[PDB]
């Protein structure tokens, strides 16, 4: 539900996302204001503090990963329900993730962009990728519907 | 919440310092365009951009902010007329009140990047959550 | 999705229920237990104490509808999306009713179904008709997706 | 969480009786039912109908519940021990609260049919809110 406006602007903002810290910020901070997720990385190590969680080099391999979901779903954005139906899979009838997580991450991601762009973060592209996320976790959700 | 919790939402709140205001309408602005359905609660106001009803509220929202930091410790009596407001006279939608916290908190991350560390964003979010429970607590 | 037994007992415990109060009283419980939905309802007169709200005539006849609703979905359960196509429109482009209301609304009803069935509600009915109030929420919000 | 309230509560789970630890169970059941994904917490659980080591955890939810109902005023000193164990030991989803608290006011409506009042349904919902945002305020 994007205009041809929101899509450019979220194209030119993700063009300048670094790939190899962004996903690991987002899930370590998701994971440190949000500590029941932790429980679906106990074989991560020692996330007792925020900056053990930050200093993980699973956690941030793992964010590494959950980042190049989010590219993939940003390169087609009119099939997001299809892109993410092995993911969904995945999250749903295996980790027995509920999906506000989803949108917790979501928002968690928003806020990254936010710290990270400052200005260049306006209003309008927050609510493009608003929709953006709001979409990604409606479709990673999709065998709970 | 924590000690560690209060100091932490005490020094973020002190260094947002005289642009609370400007901190607060910038955060109602992007509620409004985020969460269009936010924007039913003020049918009588004028919501464009650099709109002066849209400023004063969010200097309002602002001082209330300032307010419940400065009464931490006594914040659901500090809150008690706002929560009387919110609840049975505009009878918000909890829900806004999330909706309301993150466009706060990214509002802050955009504004203030050195001090956004993780630790201080557990804080803040603690703090406006507890905030928004204090102003839902009176249905 | 419901097995053919799960339905078997839904449409069963169904033909039970009273078409002219149960829908009144789980609107009214609604008004009652979630004050903030009273929002809505304010063309609908004296609202003030749960007596009020359990004897207006308005609230009555808008839960009628609210249940002929619902058994329309009963009577359509693979077609859920497409039963409540022009009610999700009216919901939320023209009402701006938040999705999670309609589950409130559902839980509520399976309370008021569980307070008049008795012992008869079983833990088993009680799962089937949980799905299908999750289904009928899930039609419900699709034009938020 | 107004006197009426806590009078509507008191009277409620007072006709409730003995059947305390019947009720839990028979709500843990129904939990277990409508919502599978609950059952992930209990991995070394016998969960099948009539199991032993459920009636036995119903009984210890129905008996934290009555001491939750003798202590209204002092539930945050009461569910000490309670509120630790499950933000921290279990890490519970916060959405499993409000599962397991509807699951339980299924079962007091299909119990006590008489004394499920809208005035009594609405004053125990807000008792079982109160009870879950302590048991997860440790978050
Ligand atoms: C909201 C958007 C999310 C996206 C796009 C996403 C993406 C991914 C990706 C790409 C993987 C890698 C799977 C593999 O390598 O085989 C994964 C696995 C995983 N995710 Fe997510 N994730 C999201 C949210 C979450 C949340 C909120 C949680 C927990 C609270 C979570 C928990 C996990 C776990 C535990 C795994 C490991 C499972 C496995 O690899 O077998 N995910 N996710
Ligand atoms: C941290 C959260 C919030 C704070 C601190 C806050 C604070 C305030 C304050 C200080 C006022 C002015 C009261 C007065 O002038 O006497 C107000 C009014 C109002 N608030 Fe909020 N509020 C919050 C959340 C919300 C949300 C989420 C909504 C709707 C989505 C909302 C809707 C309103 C409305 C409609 C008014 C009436 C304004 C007017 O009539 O001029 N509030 N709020
Ligand atoms: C959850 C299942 C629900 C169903 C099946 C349902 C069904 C209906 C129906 C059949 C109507 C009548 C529309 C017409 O006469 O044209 C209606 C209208 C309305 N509904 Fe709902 N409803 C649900 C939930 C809710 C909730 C939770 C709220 C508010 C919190 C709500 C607010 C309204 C309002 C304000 C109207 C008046 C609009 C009108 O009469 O045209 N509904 N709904
Ligand atoms: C009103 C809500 C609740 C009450 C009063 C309650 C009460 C209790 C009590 C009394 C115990 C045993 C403590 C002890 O043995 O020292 C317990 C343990 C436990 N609870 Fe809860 N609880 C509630 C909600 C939940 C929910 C929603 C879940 C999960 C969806 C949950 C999962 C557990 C688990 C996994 C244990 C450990 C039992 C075992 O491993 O043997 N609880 N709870």
């Amino acid at each position: 539900h994007l205009t041809p406006e929101e899509k450019s602007a979220v194209t030119a903002l993700w063009g300048k996302v670094n790939v190899d810290e962004v996903g690991g910020e987002a899930l370590g901070r998701l994971l440190v204001v949000y500590p029941w997720t932790q429980r679906f990385f106990e074989s991560f190590g020692d996330l007792s503090t925020p900056d053990a969680v930050m200093g993980n080099p699973k956690v941030k391999a793992h964010g590494k990963k959950v980042l190049g979901a989010f590219s993939d779903g940003l390169a087609h954005l009119d099939n997001l329900k299809g892109t993410f139906a092995t993911l969904s899979e995945l999250h749903c009838d295996k980790l027995h993730v509920d999906p506000e997580n989803f949108r917790l991450l979501g928002n968690v991601l928003v806020c990254v962009l936010a710290h990270h762009f400052g200005k260049e973060f306006t209003p309008p592209v927050q609510a493009a990728y608003q929709k953006v996320v709001a979409g990604v976790a409606n479709a990673l959700a999709h065998k709970y519907h | 919440l924590s000690p560690a919790d209060k100091t932490n939402v005490k020094a973020a709140w002190g260094k947002v310092g005289a642009h609370a205001g400007e901190y607060g309408a910038e955060a109602l602005e992007r509620m409004f365009l985020s969460f269009p359905t936010t924007k039913t609660y003020f049918p009588h106001f004028d919501l464009s951009h650099g709109s002066a009803q849209v400023k004063g509220h969010g200097k309002k929202v602002a001082d209330a902010l300032t307010n419940a930091v400065a009464h931490v410790d006594d914040m659901p009596n500090a809150l008690s007329a706002l929560s009387d407001l919110h609840a049975h006279k505009l009878r918000v939608d909890p829900v806004n009140f999330k909706l309301l916290s993150h466009c706060l908190l990214v509002t802050l991350a955009a504004h203030l990047p050195a001090e956004f560390t993780p630790a201080v964003h557990a804080s803040l979010d603690k703090f406006l959550a507890s905030v928004s429970t204090v102003l839902t607590s009176k249905y």
